[PDB]
RNA sequence: GUUCACCCACUGACAGGGAACGUGAGCUGGGUUUAGACCGUCGUGAGACAGGUUGGUUUUACCCUACUUGGCUGGAGAUUG
RNA sequence: GAACACAAGCGUAAAUGCUUGCUUGAUUAACGAUUUCCAGUACGAAUCGAGACUGCGAAAGCAAGGCCAGCGAUCCUUUGCGAAGAACAGGAAAUAUGAACAAAUCAUACCAGAGGUGUCAGAAUAAUUACCACAGGGAUAACUGGCUUGUGGCGGCCAAGC
RNA sequence: ACGCGCAUGAAUGGAUUAAUGAGAUUCCCUCUGUCCCGAGUUACUAUCUAGCGAAACGACAGUCAAGGGAACGGACUUGAA
RNA sequence: AAAUGGAUGACGCUUAAGCCCCAUGUGCGUGAUUGCCCAUUAUUCCUUUGGUGAGGGCGGCUAUAUGUGAGAAAGUGUAGCCCUCCCGAUGUAGACGUGGCGUGGGGGUGAGGACGAAGCCGAUGGCGCGAGCCUCGGAUGGACCCGCCUCUAG
RNA sequence: AGUUAUAACAAGGCUGGGUAAUUGAGGCACCAAGUGGGCCUUCUUCGGUAAGCGGAGCAGGCGAUGC
RNA sequence: AUCGAACCACCUAGUAGCUGGUUCACGUCGAAGUUUCCCUCAGGAUAGCUGGUGCUUGUUAAGAAGUAUUGUGCGGU
RNA sequence: GGGGUGCCCCCACCCGUCUUGAAACACGGACCAAGGAGUCAAACAGACGCGCAAGGGAGGAGUAUUGUGACAACUUUUCUCGUACUGAAAGGGAGGUGUGAUACACCCGUGGCGUGCGCAAUUUGUGUUUUUGCCCAACACCG
C-alpha cells in the first residue's frame, strides 16, 4: 500500500514553538584554530610578553600600596 | 478569549520550601526568612535562598580554597580594617595539601572533623549560622563563597563521545571491550 | 514499596502511559544488543563509538599480583606521618622516617609543593621526585 | 530526488550579464581585507577556483582569517530552530566590501563634529499653512475618455 | 447454461428500462469455482493453463416489524377538572 | 555563431581554444581548518593553507591531475616504512612483545595503501501447492452501493450539400 | 463427409472391434398431470384439549418518505401516520 | 427526459412573506449621531481554584466575675494563621503534583463492645467539587472491632 | 622571531580624555514520555477527459472541542 | 467418531514487529503523523514537538522580537 | 431545607474500541455474586533524602550473651571503590614566582586576560578594589 511520500507542512510551527535561537555573540569562541600559521606564530609571541608584563605590574602595585601602609 | 502566544514559556521553576527532613535546618531556614523579610539586606535574602538547595546544588568547600581566597583579599586592606568572615552554606573539609594556614574565621552548616582541628589549631575559630545572625545580622564584613561542581564524575559523561569535537566519557561497562586503534577515531576539534 | 509506583496512580486509565495507537508489545525492537551494525547504528556509533573491532597484543595468564604497583605524590605525604611530626623537623634537624611499603604504596610520584624535609623508603621513584626531595633536605632510600 | 550535486539550480545564478562578460580588472586585485572587516559574498562564474556554494551568494558577514589567496568568512546559517554561524574559505575575486556601516560611521563623525563645532533645522510640512491657489481645475471624468479604452 | 443473437409461426403489437446488475431461511443447480479422472500445449520435475471434457451434501423462523385474515375491550382535559 | 574525451548547464579571444618546446605538482605533505549530504555522523567529491623536494618561465607567477558525475565499513588476507653506524646507558636522538633466562627461525602488534560488498551505511541462497495451514488486514483486489463520464446511449445549434 | 491439423499420430502405443456397462450423448415407438390448467378423495400431522415439556438466539429496541451522514437509518433534521 | 410518494425545512406567500437597492424610539423634508431578538463572546458583580504572584498584622498592660463574644500558628501542602489586591482556568496520546480517598497485615498510641462487635438492609439525613466519611432506624445479627502516626502488599 | 629598502603598516596590550519605531524578563543544562498511517480549506500549482482521484509550496484548521 | 504424518505425558507459561484486554478522585501543563539510517515500507534507532528537575541572573534591558523605519547587498517568477 | 412519585414547557443519537473519519448497514456487548492483568532479582545511569569525607564501605568469619534472642552489641582491614593519568607495548608520570640558557635561589599560596553574586572603600547617583561559582580565548606541565 502506498503512503505519503514527504512534508513540510507543520515544520515552520515547530520551529517557532521555541523559537529560532539567535546566534552566539562573536566575542564567544573566537580561536584561529586553522589560521595563517606565521601570524599565528608571532601572536603567541606578543601573548607571553604581555602576561610576564601583567605579573609585574601587580607586584609594584602591591609593594606601593603596601609602604603606604 | 486571550492570546497567550508565549505566555507559558515563560514561568521559572521556583522553590519555597526544603525538602530535607534535618529539623535543625528548618531551624535555620525560619530564622533567615525572617531576616530576609525585614531588613533590605540582600546578604540576607541570599542565605535563604541557598539553605533551600538540595544537597547536590550546596557543593563542599576545601581549606585550601579559602585560605587562598582570603590573603587575596586582605593584602589590600588598609591600617586598622579587620579581616572579614567567610561564610559558605554546605561543608568545609580539610586540604593535606596546605598544612600552614593563618587565623580564620569561618561560618558553615559543617565542619569535618579533620578541618575543624587544623582551624582551631592555627587560631582561628569555627561559628554557626545562628551566631553569625547573633554578632554580623544584615552581612557586614563577610565574604561569601560557594564550592566547585565542575570536576564532577557525572558533568564528564555529559554529551555524546562520538561526535567531533566532543571529549565526553562514556558509560563504559567493559573497559577493555571499547578500547579503539588511535586511527579511526573522532575529531577532536570543530568550530 | 508498591504504594509508591506509578501503577497506584493508573488504576482506571486502562493504558498504563503506553498509548492508544503504538501499544505495549513484547520486543519490538529485538532482545538485548541486538542489530547493533543494522537498525540500532546510530545510537552505537553516538555513543559508543570504540564498541566494534579490536586493538592491541594479547596477554594469556595475566597474574594481575605481579604487577601492583599503588602511587603517592609528594604533595599527600603528610597523610603518613603523625600530627606533631609535620612541624617538628626542618632541614637540618632529625627528620620522621616514612616507609610506604608499610602504609601500602610502591610508586613516589613528585606532585606539588612539598610541606616538611622527611625520609621516604620507597621501590620506585621519579625524576621529579628525586630532585625536589633532595632540594628540601630529605632523601630516598631504595626498598625491594 | 534525483541529482542533487554542488550546482544544482545555477543556471541563471551563476550567469555572467549581457556585454557584461570578461575576468576581474586591476581594481578588484587592489582590494585590502583585514581581520574584522564586514564584506559580502557574490560568486564571479569566470573564476572556476574558490567558487562559494550557491546559498552564501548575496550573503553578508565578518572575516576572521586573511590568507595569500584567499578570505575566510563567518555567515549565519538558520538549522532546523537555531542559527548556525558557519565558516568558508574563498578567493579574494568572490568577495567585495560591504557599505551597511556607511550611514553608521557617517552618523559618528557627524556628532564629533557637531561636538567639536559647539566647543569651538528642517521644515515641517506635516503642520498646515495658508494656500493661494492663483488657479483651480476640475475632475468630471468627461465622456471621452470611456470611448478612449477601446483598442 | 446462457444474457445476447438467429430462424419457424400467430398477432392490433409482439417497445425499452429500474427496483442491492428486484427476488436462493421462495425454488432449481445447467454455468462458474475444491478434493477423483482423461486430452492438447507448456515445464527436467513437483506441477500450470480466463483451453476442452466427465462426476461432484443447497442448513435454521416458535422472536420484532411488514402483510393477510380472526377476535376481546377502553376512550372528548383522547383515561384526570 | 567553433573547440574544450563523454550528458547538459555555466565559462573563456594577444584565451580556459589550436600548434610547438621542455617536463612529471597525477610525489611527499608533521592527524591544520572548512563546504556540500547532514543527525550538523560517516563515505564520495571539493575549497583555503603550513613544511620538503621540484617543473616551466627573464620575471611577477602558475602547478600538489584532467572543475563541478565516474564509487565502498567491522573481521580477515596481503604489501610498504622502523637502512648501516654513533651513545658506559634508554636520554632531543636505538620500533615493541611472545611473561624463569639465553642463540637463531617463526608468529603477533602499532602507522600508511590494496583484494568488496551495484539490495551501493555493506545476510552466504532455487521451485511448487487445487491436499494445504496459522496470525492478521477493508492500510489491499474479485460481487452491491458512492464520485466521474473517456467509452457506450440519447438529443440541440449553424447550414455545404442530397 | 472434407482437412496447410493454434497444438492428431504409432507399447509417452496408432487404427479397428463382437460381447459386456447403476459410464457420456442423439433420435424413434409406446406411455403418461412434465405441461396447456388445474380439480376431487384418503392416512399421519399442523389446528383444540389432558399430561409432560426443551433449544437456538437475546447491547437497548422495533411505523414511514426525503435529507445530510463512514457515500443504502429503528434512533438524527423537516414532514406524514 | 427516469425509475417507492415528497420537499426554498413545512405551511404558505403575489398592494409578497419574491428580486435589486434605501431607512429607523416617542413625531421619517421641525428632536443630527442605539427600531428590536438570540451566545460557554465582551463589560460588570459574587464565589472557587492555581500562581514567575503583590502588599499588610503577629514584643498581645484599656477596662471589664457569674446568675458586646470568639479567635490570632513567623506559616509549601490541612477544617488552609488572618485580612486586602492583581492575573490565568476547556483538552486526546502523554508527563507531574496532592497534611488526596479507599482495602488486608506489622510496630506505636488512644478508645469501643452482651445496656449488643463485624456483616447485611434503607423515600435516614448531614458533610465534601470528588474519590468518600459520619449520624439515624432495623419489628436484622449474636462476638469481636476501630480513630491517629508510621511500616508493608497477592 | 609578521610585512615593507627603513618612516610606515599588521597583531596583542597598557595609561588619560569624550560618546532605528514600540513591545518586553536574557542565557545555560540534565533526565524522560507519546508520536513517526493523517485529513480538510484559501491562494500557487504538476499528472489525468474527469473524480468525494493521485502528488507538491505558503498559511489556517479538524484530529484533541465543545458553544 | 483423531491422518498431505495417530494417540498419551513431558521440554512448554515454546516465540509472536500481529489481534483482544488492562480496576480510585481532583489539580498544573500538554503534542505528533515530519528529518537521516536500517532485508527498511503494519517495526525500530536518530533529531524535532512535550513534561519534570533545575542552574545563573535582572528589575529599566544581558546574547530579546514569526513586526516596522533608514542605509546597503542578492534574485530572473 | 432535604428525600419519593406524577405532570407540564424546553434540551437530549448507544456504550467500549481500531481509525483521517462511528449513531452507524464496522467488531465485543441477556442479568447477578465472587475472582481477574507493570510483579520479584540482578548490572548501570539521572533527580531527591541521610551519614562520613581524601577518604567511604564492607563481606565471609569470630568474641560476648529463653532472654522483644534467625534480633541487637562488639572486631592503621584482610577486600573493594576513590585520591593520577597516559601508550599497542617495553615504559614513563603532572605547583608558583624570580634568575640564567634532575640548571640555580625562595615558598602566607589564585599562571595571565575578559564577563562575573555579595562584601569593602569613595562621590552624591557615579566611578573603584577583591572577586566566589560558571563560561570564553592564550600559556605552561605529564604521557
Ligand atoms: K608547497
Ligand atoms: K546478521
Ligand atoms: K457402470
Ligand atoms: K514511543
Ligand atoms: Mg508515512
Ligand atoms: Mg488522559
Ligand atoms: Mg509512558
Ligand atoms: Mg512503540
Ligand atoms: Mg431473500
Ligand atoms: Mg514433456
Ligand atoms: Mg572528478
Ligand atoms: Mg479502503
Ligand atoms: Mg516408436
Ligand atoms: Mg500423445
Ligand atoms: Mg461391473
Ligand atoms: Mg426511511
Ligand atoms: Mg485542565
Ligand atoms: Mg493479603
Ligand atoms: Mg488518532
Ligand atoms: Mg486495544
Ligand atoms: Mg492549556
Ligand atoms: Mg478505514
Ligand atoms: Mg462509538
Ligand atoms: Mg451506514
Ligand atoms: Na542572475
Ligand atoms: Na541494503
Ligand atoms: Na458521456
Ligand atoms: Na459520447
Ligand atoms: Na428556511
Ligand atoms: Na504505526
Ligand atoms: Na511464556
Ligand atoms: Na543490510
Ligand atoms: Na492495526
Ligand atoms: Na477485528
Amino acid at each position: 500500500a502506498k503512503s505519503k511520500n514527504h512534508t513540510n507542512h507543520n515544520q515552520s510551527r515547530k520551529n517557532h514553538r521555541n523559537g529560532i535561537k539567535p546566534p552566539l555573540p562573536l566575542y564567544m569562541y573566537n580561536s584561529k584554530r586553522g589560521g595563517w600559521l606565521p601570524a599565528l606564530v608571532n601572536t603567541r609571541r606578543v601573548r607571553k610578553n604581555n602576561q610576564k608584563a601583567a605579573l609585574k605590574a601587580r607586584r609594584e602595585r602591591l609593594a606601593a600600596h603596601q609602604a603606604a601602609q | 478569549g486571550v492570546d497567550l502566544t508565549g505566555v507559558q514559556k515563560k514561568k521559572r521553576v521556583v522553590r519555597h520550601h526544603t525538602y530535607s527532613t534535618n529539623p535543625y535546618i528548618k531551624l535555620l531556614i525560619k530564622l533567615y526568612k525572617f531576616l530576609g523579610k525585614r531588613t533590605n539586606s540582600p546578604f540576607n535574602k541570599l542565605i535563604h535562598k541557598r539553605l533551600l538547595k538540595s544537597r547536590n546544588n550546596r557543593a563542599p568547600i576545601s581549606l585550601s580554597r579559602i585560605a587562598v581566597c582570603m590573603r587575596r583579599r586582605t593584602v589590600w586592606l588598609k591600617k586598622g580594617k579587620k579581616s572579614p568572615i567567610a561564610v559558605i552554606v554546605g561543608d568545609v573539609l580539610d586540604d593535606v595539601r596546605m598544612t600552614r594556614i593563618p587565623a580564620l574565621r569561618i561560618c558553615a552548616l559543617r565542619f569535618s572533623k579533620s578541618a575543624r582541628e587544623r582551624i582551631t589549631g592555627a587560631g582561628g575559630e569555627c561559628l554557626t549560622f545562628d551566631q553569625l545572625a547573633m554578632m554580623a545580622p544584615t552581612g557586614k564584613n563577610t565574604m561569601l563563597l560557594r564550592g566547585r561542581k565542575s570536576g564532577r564524575e557525572s558533568v564528564k559523561h555529559f554529551g555524546a563521545a562520538g561526535v567531533p569535537g566532543s571529549h565526553a566519557k562514556p558509560h563504559v561497562s567493559s573497559r577493555g571491550k571499547e578500547r579503539q586503534r588511535s586511527s579511526k577515531r573522532r575529531h577532536a576539534f570543530r568550530h | 514499596p508498591t504504594r509508591f509506583k506509578k501503577t497506584r496512580h493508573q488504576r482506571g486509565s486502562t493504558f498504563c502511559g503506553y498509548g492508544r495507537v503504538g501499544k505495549h508489545r513484547k520486543h519490538p525492537s529485538g532482545r538485548g544488543n541486538a542489530g547493533g551494525e543494522h537498525h540500532h547504528r546510530i545510537n552505537f556509533r553516538k555513543y559508543h563509538p570504540g564498541y566494534f573491532g579490536k586493538c592491541g597484543m594479547n596477554h594469556y595468564h595475566k597474574k594481575k599480583n605481579t604487577t601492583w604497583k599503588p602511587t603517592i605524590n609528594l604533595d599527600n605525604l603528610t597523610k603518613l606521618m603523625a600530627k606533631d611530626e609535620a612541624m617538628k623537623a626542618k632541614k637540618g634537624e632529625a627528620l620522621p622516617v616514612i616507609d610506604l611499603l608499610a602504609n601500602g604504596y610502591s610508586k613516589l610520584l613528585g606532585n606539588g609543593h612539598l610541606q616538611a624535609p622527611c625520609i621516604v623508603k620507597a621501590r620506585w621513584v621519579s625524576k621529579l621526585a628525586d630532585k625536589k626531595i633532595r632540594k628540601a633536605g630529605g632523601a630516598v632510600v631504595l626498598q625491594a | 530526488v534525483h541529482s542533487h550535486g554542488y550546482k544544482c539550480g545555477t543556471r541563471h545564478l551563476f550567469a555572467k550579464k549581457f556585454r557584461k562578460h570578461g575576468v576581474p580588472s586591476v581594481s578588484t586585485i587592489l582590494t585590502n581585507f583585514k581581520v574584522g572587516d564586514y564584506v559580502d559574498v557574490v560568486a564571479d562564474a569566470a573564476v572556476r577556483a574558490g567558487m562559494p556554494h550557491k546559498y552564501y551568494h548575496g550573503r553578508t558577514g565578518i572575516v576572521w582569517n586573511v590568507t595569500p589567496r584567499g578570505v575566510g568568512v563567518i555567515i549565519n546559517k538558520p538549522v532546523r530552530n537555531r542559527t548556525v554561524r558557519k565558516r568558508i574559505c574563498v578567493r579574494f575575486e568572490h568577495v567585495r566590501k560591504s557599505r551597511c556601516q556607511e550611514a553608521f560611521k557617517q552618523k559618528l563623525k557627524d556628532l564629533e563634529a557637531f561636538r567639536a563645532a559647539k566647543k569651538a533645522k528642517k521644515v515641517s510640512t506635516r503642520n498646515g499653512g495658508f494656500v493661494c491657489p492663483k488657479k483651480v481645475e476640475v475632475l468630471a471624468r468627461r465622456t471621452a475618455d470611456y470611448e478612449a479604452m477601446i483598442p
